[PDB]
């Protein structure tokens, strides 16, 4: 079934313990090889989408790193076209890497990435450790999509990820535009 | 009571003793004058808290 025309590489990066594990199993095309995330430093999650008649195939890399995959982990943004910053509103810490995690994306990663922030778990409103204003205020300063997710909030994170690949198609879309005969005898007049 | 330029002068005002078993000041929530703001955890455990609200 290779119908799809583009396929774009998005990472699921963020840090650890933050629940993205979660994050990235409601959305899911959830079949084949799972729990792969030991094994290298990634699992793999895809989709297709139709976007004005172009098919799209979208790779979901759910990167991480323990204390030992320094390099790879690197590495593995070698050609990125997406990000998916996860970070969750109940610990300050979590959201303070954030600055460290846009600069290494910046660093390694293509050249003017699209990237969104996502806060992972906002159903919990007892120990709101960062909050929503100054969240926003940080993604102001870097061109990037913000958002906040729940399990009984539903639609919000899909609603950003189709945002999200119809913002990178609009960068990385050249246009493309769709592009008698004479029946009968002949007769040769070749010299 | 007289009190020159640039001279402390102690003063004195006798108070009754709040009885504790009529104003639960170990319950009772901090008053915010501007309410509608999201809800951030500070953090502190029970026993700081009850002597911040006893204090305030």
């Amino acid at each position: 079934g290779y119908d799809y025309d583009y396929l774009f590489k998005i990472v699921l990066i963020g840090d650890s313990g933050v629940g993205k594990s979660n994050l990235l199993s409601r959305f899911t095309t959830d079949e084949f090889n799972i729990e792969s995330k030991s094994t290298i430093g990634v699992e793999f999650a895809t989709r297709t989408i139709e976007v004005e008649n172009k098919k799209i195939k979208a790779q979901i890399w759910d990167t991480a790193g323990q204390e030992r995959y320094r390099a790879i982990t690197s590495a593995y943004y070698r050609g990125a076209v997406g990000a998916l910053i996860v970070y969750d509103i109940s610990k300050s810490s979590s959201y303070e890497n954030c600055n460290h995690w846009l600069t290494e994306l910046r660093e390694n990663a293509d050249d003017n990435v699209a990237v969104g922030l996502i806060g992972n778990k906002s159903d919990l409103a007892h120990l709101r450790a960062v909050p929503t204003d100054e969240a926003k205020n940080f993604a102001m300063e870097n061109q990037m999509l913000f958002t906040e997710t729940s399990a009984l909030n539903s639609d919000n994170v899909d609603k950003a990820f189709r945002e999200l690949i119809v913002a990178i198609f609009q960068m990385v879309s050249k246009h493309q535009v769709d592009l008698g005969a004479p029946k009968g005898p002949t007769i040769s007049l070749t010299p | 009571y007289h009190v020159e330029a640039s001279h402390t002068s102690r003063i004195i005002v006798p108070i009754k003793k709040i009885d504790y078993k009529k104003y639960n000041f170990e319950n009772t929530p901090i008053p915010r004058i501007y309410p509608g703001r999201q809800f951030i955890q500070s953090g502190l455990n029970e026993e700081q808290t009850i002597e911040m609200r006893q204090k305030f």
